[PDB]
């Protein structure tokens, strides 16, 4: 199957108008064929969310959620380091999914930092083998 | 290619490689720190930072800038448990130099002696190689300031500007262009570059309280640690 | 005493070969090229030291570490294991100079050092050195050139080489270097053969040239190093 | 996902799993019909399993407490005829590295020798007997300990 | 299964199996129940033998005048530590001309067994010592384990199926502090009598009892010396 | 720490010595040395391992070591490995001459070294010595003696020798050329050159690849003759003349 | 496979599992935290109840090593007692060769060096004890150090150990380390300890407390519970 | 799973000691008897071939003047303990001007029971039967390689010791006279041996407070042979 | 292993199933099985109890009398010269099996084919013997 991809992108053909995007866990298996330009011209690795970007992604998940008038996001940014942008949202949702036990409609961020700190740190215990090659 | 106990002990691979020291090389990444060493004409600047996960952290106890000699400071990387063990032996060897030879140590020979002991850790397979990274400075008579580094390969090293560790690979290539050209180095020049190499890698631009900036200059040769108040002055000086 | 295990880690292969020592020979081949030439008046050694980044300064670390005023030396392989036996031989020549009050012979250094080194291969619980020494010096008017190995054997060559492509370089030194020539020629063909496997950049800091005159060893400064080779070879 | 290619025999199942996770990625409707997963050991775990639609709630399940080991076996033997003399504390303290299912094995062991006993009703001492029976292992002999 | 080889290796769960395997040796020893009151202390042990002709092996042995001890498990390391135990007695008895309070005494024992629980090539010590003694504040009862943890108690028990004895303890040990020596003795052996099978004695020679007091020096009681203690007791029911 | 040792000291359940078997296999390779029975003298020769003409050859006798004025040795194996043993036995000989002021006889000499080597075999897991080296010399009592060292700790002393495994054909040659009381050391020298002229793989018998060290008995100097290749070449051509004369029969 | 056996042996991930297993070994112990006020240092220990088990006041984890320093330990009790002897003997060396109170810093450093040293050889094992170190003095002040089985020497105003850790130090931000005197810190800590550590896992338990500072005149001792009886008074009424 | 040879078993106990008890099964059997008049002890020499010299192997040697002993399993293994114990009791006689008791030999050997290890090597698997006459009269003691001592009236070792204790307690009683015990030993011996009874197959070790030493002498056994 | 197959432990499991096949449960049929190898120490003792528990033989090295017999049996069909003696031949040889003394005779007859002679002389026999003698002694 490679040979079809490889020969059609080493053509003998104009792919200029068409566009292609490739994704993987690691660029270990891609061979010198796909790591070569042509087929794969550019490479953009994802990086861990910066704390400045972490504040942003936090902001977009606080919108639909209902909170108390007293809110401080920086507490979460400082307490949450190295997490994945998905894992941040899972933590926000877990903060809300912890409020249903308290049955309260409006939820303060104190209860949030409770669920955040505890559960997120549990994610760190399950974070083994997260280191991935370049 | 691996055969026998060579993964568990210190020997030569079928290709001649050593597995333990290459593991200790990446042992620094578990510390998650960064250290940059820049030397000027009359000066040398050392910049680092620290992590403050809890508001209960004391800035004084967790400071990563260690002072071996009144005129010679140092810094470390990776885990601190291993660095501390090397601290007291650095100091001990400084004092024995001062006792035996009656004069201050060039610091050139300090990293060499230390690196010999590091060879012993590399040789014996029944003891831990101690993969902490040693970074030093020094002052020599009419030789200007000096910057040394030591890695747990059992060897000594020292250059103009050298930065080794987790993210230091990218800071290096950034420094190589700033050094030359023809660019000369003064005091405020080096101080102002210390943050540029950190920003290009990080670009966090945060409170100066987390970062520690060491310097060694020949005015009063005594090593001095910079206060946050003056550090912030340089930080607002570089941003116009 | 460590606990004092001291069990030899090198078994004898079914063919009689040594395991760890041949692997250490692989570390010698993976090291850096270093040539030497014994001709006429004295011995000339040529090492190579290249920096991995432009931030490096070679005025600090020296590859040529003379053990005596009239006895120099270079190496190939890993450096850490080199420094060890350096300080060793320094303490080792001093008993000779203390008992006899006479400069120790180059051939004596080899025997003493390689005996301790061979014992270092037989000593239990520790790996041999991965460094092949090239020893020189002038004694009794006739200078000398020796070459050591991790197993501890010692040879005598007019012109030899270690490091990568040392078998290719050796055929070059055989044909291109012969009989006996002055120290100037000794420098010349040394730098030519070193420029064989060297990169397309040759500076005073890329290599160093050590020389043993019958007047004694003198380590040349990078100034003269770039003066002879500029205009390399 | 092993490490080095090629290849993994499960690799088609890793692609299928990563296609499942991809289903929870590129497609929103997978937010319906919950799916539960369970592993005997987390030694090998795909890092990609961390998400709200992927694995989220995570609990490490240790050995049951003594209080638990007492009650679970009582809920297991509640159908069986038992003499109304038990300590309950005894067995609970006497259980280390034991499992709740081992407790079921102990309740059956109690009835296994009850056949040769002839007693139509289970007794207290039968329990501890069965405990020491299957655990821990066997056998050798009681000597050298005076 | 290969990580249980050494004493130095930490299990993936952090539990070193060498100590646990020694605890099994403690459980294979005879059931012995020690107890103390606010005034006098009574220790009880059980004698066992392999053949009928063989004399039952004694457990409780006298060290200090006010310090008796029981034993279970390996007798090798037991008598080794017993030589150490004698040493520490006569030590302060010579230098300070006074005995040692057991509190500070067993700390020395735990530090003694700390080294062989850590250094490679060394093994732990299987131990069933239950130590009793009188300082100025009265009696003390401790316990010994290969883990080198000593716990101050009023009563403790080790050996085969010795937990069932504890079950009799909890309710009785609170009310046995006021009683005098007499009933305290038989209350000691009442815990063992439920450890052994109920269809047989429990003779005079298969059992060891000792009594120690503030004003009463410790004397080893065995055989006919147990006859005054066993007499006047009620047999176990069916 | 017990799992790291390969147990080089303990035996092999087959009855053989595991380390020692591989040890002897090293002597089978590398070094090659010969020995023969000669009257009023003794002869030794070896094949140089580095036949490359770029060497300096400043070491004089290389594969032939002289441990004493009355005795010498022919080494086969790793050079430095021997070089521990040469200075060792050299000190033992010199402390005999120190204590008794008498030349050490070959017997107890050799056996002393052999027990030293045996020590490394029965304890310590140490690397035994895989160097089997020869022995020559003269004593007042027994006169000329020939001995041989073995890794196993037994001395392999005979009147002839096989070093290394390439010389096992020289032993079969020596059983056909066996002689008792005939020297003419030059006859035994043309014999030993006849050995390498056939059994050795290298042909033409290059005089620079071998070294012949003879020791003739002299009172009381015990002259040690180290010969140059110039007079060996004419001797080799005399041997080849003997070969050319032997083919003249048929 | 076998990489986790010897602590001196590295792992393909560039660390040592023996330290790692030793860490959670201390986590399974009962919760023992620490906190320091301005004029002193507060210690606390929670003692579990399994069966009875024995007499109250036995094998408490609160040990007194020095005049002004004490040991609040967690994890395996034996190793803690042995290390308490080690700190005792070290403090004795200081008092012998100098004759004044050993500063907290170099004390915990001397211990930390041993903690790290028993992890550089295959003979001995990493320690399974983590303990709190704190002291107060008039020419010193209030310092609290936290020592971990890896051998890292640092310290905060408060720290938490045992099965309840993150949840144990969560409410610490609510408490004022500075304004609140030590007299009040006692009850402030005890009430949360009574509320934390849920009784479903352990039905019964017992709580120990210790303090040193200016009120005791530098003398470190376990605060007498018959005195003031602070905990149960406010802790039994703090459940609502 | 060979662990430091000193390491506990999972069950458990000392590996090498547990294994060393099995070496008693392969050794010769010996049956001692304690009598009020004295202590009699017998063994089977187990003669393999007529090449064997009768007086070359003796399973019973007297450690102290009034205290004997009997070994088990391997011979040279006990040699080391034998000759050293006699020195122990001797020095006791020097310091206290009085001989060592039968019970004292027990702790004497128990202190040296297990000295094996590596730092700071194999435990002996020879069991010991201590005979002798202390201040309380004729006594017979038994000890094991693990170091556990126990006082036995009539104890057997070796291979058939399990079967020998069997027929032992059947015929054993406390009113045993010494002359009766003597001929009671040989009854079991002749059942457990393959060779015919002769003066070279077995030996009798007897000791009494009023008859000593004794030890034993030749031709005395020859009269016991015809007593069957 | 040959070609691409794995692995060391799967190899063992096919051998173990060979034992249960051979043990065995439940077959009384024969198919008598004989096993042979050079080194018995490699095979696991797990294989011996099912078979062969009754009989295993060891092959000793031949002595002077045996080697004399061996030469007799091979040279029975061959024609040799009168001067060939059987004493010196077996004396010069040390630890040789039947096929070795066989191969030296085969090469003696092969060399005798160069002269086209059916009777092998002792000089030709010894010169041929030296070829295999040099063969084993060359490397
Ligand atoms: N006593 C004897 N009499 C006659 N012939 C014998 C005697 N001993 C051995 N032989 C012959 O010598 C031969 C020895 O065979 P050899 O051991 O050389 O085979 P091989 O090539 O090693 O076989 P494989 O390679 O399968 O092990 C046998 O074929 C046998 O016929």
């Amino acid at each position: 199957t490679l040979m079809e991809l490889l020969n059609q992108m080493d053509g003998f053909d104009t792919l200029h108008r068409v566009k292609m995007i490739m994704a993987t866990n690691r660029p270990d298996t891609l061979d010198p064929a796909l790591l070569r330009p042509g087929r794969l011209d550019r490479k953009i690795h994802i990086d861990l969310p910066n704390e400045q970007a972490r504040l942003d992604i936090l902001k977009i998940h606080a919108g639909p959620i209902t909170k108390h008038g007293e809110i401080d996001y920086e507490a979460i940014v400082k307490l949450s380091d190295g997490f994945n942008g998905a894992d941040l949202r899972n933590v926000c949702t877990e903060a809300g999914m912890f409020a249903i036990r308290a049955d309260h409609d409006f939820v303060v961020q104190e209860d949030f930092m409770k669920a955040v700190r505890k559960v997120a740190d549990s994610k760190k215990l399950e974070s083994k083998l997260d280191y991935k090659p370049v | 290619s691996s055969a026998g106990f060579d993964r568990h002990i210190t020997i030569f691979s079928p290709e001649g490689r050593l597995y333990q020291v290459e593991y200790a090389f990446k042992a620094i990444n578990q510390g998650g720190l960064t250290s940059v060493a820049v030397r000027g004409k009359d000066c040398a600047v050392i910049v680092t930072q620290k992590k403050v996960p809890d508001k209960l952290l004391d800035s004084s106890t967790v400071t990563h800038l260690f002072k071996i000699t009144e005129n010679i400071g140092c810094v470390m990387t990776g885990m601190t448990a291993d660095s501390r063990s090397q601290v007291q032996r650095a100091r001990y060897e400084a004092a024995n130099w001062k006792y035996k030879y009656g004069y201050e140590i060039p610091v050139d020979m300090l990293c060499k002696r230390i690196a010999d002991i590091s060879q012993v850790y590399t040789q014996n397979a029944e003891m831990r190689p101690l993969g902490c990274c040693m970074i030093l400075i020094g002052i020599d008579e009419e030789q200007g300031p000096q910057v040394y580094k030591c890695d747990p390969a059992g060897y000594y090293c020292g250059f103009k500007a050298t930065a080794a560790g987790v993210k230091q690979t990218e800071s290096t290539s950034f420094l190589e262009k700033k050094v030359k050209k023809k660019f000369d180095w003064t005091f405020e020049q080096t101080v102002e570059t210390a943050i540029t190499c950190l920003s290009t890698v990080l670009s966090i631009d945060f409170k100066p309280s987390e970062i520690e900036v060491g310097v060694v200059t020949v005015e009063n040769p005594k090593f001095r640690i910079l206060t946050e108040a003056e550090i912030d002055a340089h930080l607002v000086a570089l941003a116009e | 005493a460590e606990r004092g295990y001291s069990f030899s880690l090198t078994t004898f292969s079914p063919s009689g070969k040594l395991v760890q020592i041949e692997y250490a020979l692989a570390a010698v081949a993976g090291g850096a090229p270093s040539v030497g030439i014994k001709a006429a008046n004295g011995v000339v050694l040529a090492t190579e030291k290249k920096q991995k980044s432009i931030l490096y300064d070679e005025r600090s670390v020296h590859k040529v570490e003379p053990i005596t005023k009239h006895i120099g030396l270079v190496y190939s392989g890993m450096g850490p294991d080199y420094r060890v036996l350096v300080h060793r031989a320094r303490k080792l020549a001093q008993q000779y100079y203390l008992v006899y009050q006479e400069p120790i012979p180059t051939a004596q250094l080899v025997q003493r050092v390689a005996s301790v080194m061979q014992e270092y291969t037989q000593s239990g619980g520790v790996r041999p050195f991965g460094v092949s020494l090239l020893i020189c010096g002038w004694n009794e008017g006739r200078p000398y050139l020796f070459q050591s190995d991790p197993s501890g054997a010692y040879f005598a060559w007019k012109a030899t080489a270690m490091g990568k492509n040392y078998v290719n370089g050796k055929t070059f030194l055989e044909k291109r270097y012969n009989e006996d020539l002055e120290l100037e020629d000794a420098i010349h063909t040394a730098i030519l053969t070193l420029k064989e496997s060297f990169e397309g950049q040759m500076t005073e800091d890329n290599i160093e040239v050590g020389i043993c005159n019958e007047a004694g060893f003198r380590r040349l400064t990078p100034t003269e190093v770039k003066d002879y080779l500029a205009a390399i070879a | 996902k092993r490490f080095d290619s090629e290849k993994a025999g499960d690799r088609e199942v890793q692609r299928t799993m990563l296609e499942l996770l991809n289903q929870l990625d590129g497609f929103q409707p997978n937010t319906q019909v919950k799916v539960i997963a369970a592993t005997n050991r987390v030694d090998i775990l795909d890092p990609a399993l961390l998400r709200s639609g992927r694995l989220d709630r995570k609990i490490e399940f240790p050995m049951p407490n003594e209080e638990a080991r007492a009650r679970i076996m009582q809920i297991h033997s509640r159908k069986m005829n038992v003499s109304p003399d038990v300590n309950y504390e005894e067995l609970a303290r006497c259980t280390d590295d034991f499992n709740g299912a081992q407790c079921k094995a102990v309740c059956v062991e109690a009835g296994m020798i009850a056949l040769r006993r002839g007693a139509t009703e289970l007794t207290h001492e039968d329990y501890m007997e069965g405990i020491l029976e299957v655990q821990a292992k066997k056998k050798a002999n009681l000597q050298y300990y005076a | 299964n290969q990580y249980d080889n050494d004493v130095t290796v930490w299990s993936p769960q952090g539990r070193i199996h060498q100590i646990e395997y020694a605890m099994e040796a403690v459980k294979q020893g005879s059931a012995t129940v020690g107890l103390k009151s606010k005034t006098h202390a009574v220790l009880v042990a059980l004698k066992r033998a392999q053949s009928e002709l063989a004399a039952h092996q004694k457990k409780i042995l006298h060290v200090d005048n006010h310090i008796g001890i029981s034993i279970a498990g390996l007798t090798a390391d037991a008598r080794l530590l017993c030589n150490f135990m004698r040493q520490e007695c006569l030590d302060s008895r010579f230098v300070f001309d006074r005995p040692l309070p057991v509190s500070r005494l067993v700390s020395l024992i735990g530090s003694k067994t700390q080294i062989p629980t850590q250094r490679y090539g060394r093994r732990p010590y299987g131990v069933g010592l239950l130590i009793a003694g009188y300082d100025d504040m009265g009696p003390h009862i401790f316990q010994t384990c290969p883990s080198a943890n000593y716990f101050d108690c009023r009563a403790m028990s080790i050996g085969a199926r010795s937990q069932s004895a504890r079950t009799y303890l909890e309710r009785h040990m609170s009310e046995f502090m006021e009683c005098n020596l007499n009933e305290l003795v038989k209350h000691g052996l009442r815990a063992l009598r439920e450890t052994l099978p109920a269809e047989q004695d429990l003779t005079t020679k298969n059992v060891s009892i000792g009594i120690v007091g503030k004003d009463l020096e410790f004397t080893i009681y065995d055989d006919d010396d147990v006859s005054p203690f066993l007499e006047g007791l009620e047999e176990r029911p069916q | 720490s017990r799992r790291y040792d390969s147990r080089t000291t303990i035996f092999s359940p087959e009855g053989r010595l595991y380390q020692v078997e591989y040890a002897m296999e090293a002597i089978g390779h590398a070094g090659t040395c010969l020995g023969i029975l000669a009257n009023d003298g003794v002869l030794l020769a070896a094949e140089r391992r580095n036949i490359h003409k770029l060497l300096d050859e400043v070491f004089f006798s290389e594969k032939i070591y002289k441990l004493n004025e009355d005795m010498a040795c022919s080494v086969a194996g790793i050079t430095s490995d021997a070089n521990v043993l040469t200075n060792e036995l050299r000190l033992i000989a010199q402390r005999y001459l120190l204590q008794y002021q008498e030349p050490i006889p070959c017997e107890q000499l050799v056996t002393a070294l052999c027990d030293i080597k045996q020590a490394y075999t029965q304890f310590g897991g140490k690397r035994p010595f895989g160097v089997s080296l020869l022995y020559i010399g003269w004593d007042k009592h027994y006169g000329f003696q020939l001995y041989q060292s073995d890794p196993s700790g037994n001395y392999g002393g005979w009147k002839a020798t096989c070093i290394g495994n390439n010389s096992a054909a020289a032993v079969s040659m020596l059983k056909q050329d066996y002689k008792e009381g005939e020297m003419t050391l030059k006859s035994a020298l043309a014999l030993a050159i006849k050995v390498l002229n056939k059994t050795m793989d290298v042909s033409k018998l290059s005089a620079e690849k071998v070294e012949i060290a003879t020791l003739t008995r002299e009172n009381g100097k015990t002259v040690i003759r180290v010969l140059k290749q110039k007079e060996v070449e004419q001797l080799i051509k005399k041997h080849e003349e003997e070969e050319a004369k032997a083919e003249r029969e048929k | 496979t076998g990489y986790d056996l010897s602590a001196s042996t590295f792992s393909p991930d560039g660390r040592v599992f023996q330290v790692e297993y030793a860490m959670k070994a201390v986590e399974n112990s009962s919760t023992a935290i620490g906190i320091r006020c301005k004029d002193g240092v507060v210690f606390g220990v929670e003692k579990l109840v399994l069966s009875k088990l024995y007499e109250e006041g036995s094998n408490k984890r609160l040990f007194n090593v020095d005049r002004h320093v004490g040991m609040a330990v967690a994890g395996l009790l034996a190793d803690a007692r042995s290390l308490a002897d080690i700190a005792r003997e070290e403090a004795s060396n200081f008092r012998s060769n100098f004759g004044y109170n050993i500063p907290l810093k170099h004390l915990a450093d001397r211990v930390a060096m041993y903690v790290h040293a028993y992890t550089l050889y295959s003979a001995v094992r990493p320690f399974g004890c983590s303990f709190m170190l704190g002291s107060y003095s008039v020419n010193d002040g209030a310092q609290l150090y936290m020592i971990d089985p890896s051998g890292v020497s640092y310290g905060y105003w408060g720290c938490a150990i045992g099965k309840a850790r993150q949840a144990a130090k969560t409410e610490i931000e609510k408490l004022q380390m500075k304004e609140m005197t030590c007299r009040d810190i006692v009850k402030e800590v005890a009430k949360i300890i009574y509320i934390v550590h849920d009784e479903v896992k352990d039905k019964a338990f017992e709580l120990e407390l210790s303090w040193v500072g200016e009120l005791t005149n530098g003398r470190h001792e376990i605060v007498p519970k018959d005195i003031r009886e602070e905990a149960e008074k406010y802790a039994k009424e703090s459940l609502k | 799973y060979d662990r430091g040879v000193n390491t506990f078993s999972p069950e458990g106990r000392l590996f090498q000691v547990e294994y060393a008890i099995e070496a008693i099964k392969l050794g010769s059997t010996a049956i001692g008897i304690q009598t009020s008049e004295g202590v009699c002890l017998a063994v089977e020499k187990r003669i393999t071939s007529p090449l064997m010299e009768p007086s070359s192997i003796e399973k019973i040697v007297e450690i102290d003047a009034h205290i004997g002993c009997a070994m088990s399993g391997l011979i040279a293994d006990a040699k080391t303990l034998i000759d050293k114990a006699r020195v122990e009791t001797q020095n006791h006689w020097f310091t206290y001007n009085e001989t060592m008791t039968v019970e004292s030999v027990t702790q004497a050997v128990s202190n040296l029971a297990l000295q094996f290890g590596e730092e700071d090597s194999r435990p002996f698997g020879v069991a010991l039967l201590f005979g002798g006459v202390d201040e309380k009269g004729p006594q017979l003691f038994h000890m094991d390689p693990s170091g556990t001592f126990v006082q036995c009236d009539a104890r057997a070792i070796g291979s058939a010791s399990e079967g020998a204790q069997s027929s032992l307690q059947e015929v054993y009683h406390k009113s045993m006279t010494l002359k009766e015990a003597i001929k009671s030993s040989l009854i079991i011996l002749k059942q457990v041996m393959e060779e015919k009874l002769n003066a070279t197959n077995i030996e009798l070790a007897t000791v009494q407070p009023g008859q000593n030493f004794h030890m034993f002498t030749k031709e005395e056994l020859e009269e016991v042979i015809k007593d069957i | 292993y040959d070609s691409n197959s794995g692995g060391e432990r799967e190899i063992q499991r096919t051998m173990l199933e060979l034992l249960n096949q051979l043990d065995g449960f439940d077959s009384r049929g024969d198919v008598k099985v004989i096993m042979a190898t050079n080194r018995i120490e490699t095979l696991d003792p797990a294989l011996i109890r099912p078979g062969r528990i009754d009989r295993k033989i060891e092959f000793p090295l031949p002595d002077e009398k045996t080697k004399k017999r061996i030469f007799q049996i091979h040279t029975s069909r061959m024609t040799l010269a009168d001067d060939v003696t059987l004493d010196d031949l077996i004396m010069a040889k040390d630890d040789l099996s039947g096929a070795d003394i066989k191969a030296i005779c085969t090469e003696a007859g092969l060399m005798a084919l160069r002269e086209r002679r059916m009777k092998v002389t002792n000089e030709d026999f010894k010169k041929s013997k030296e070829n295999v003698l040099y063969k084993k002694q060359e490397g």
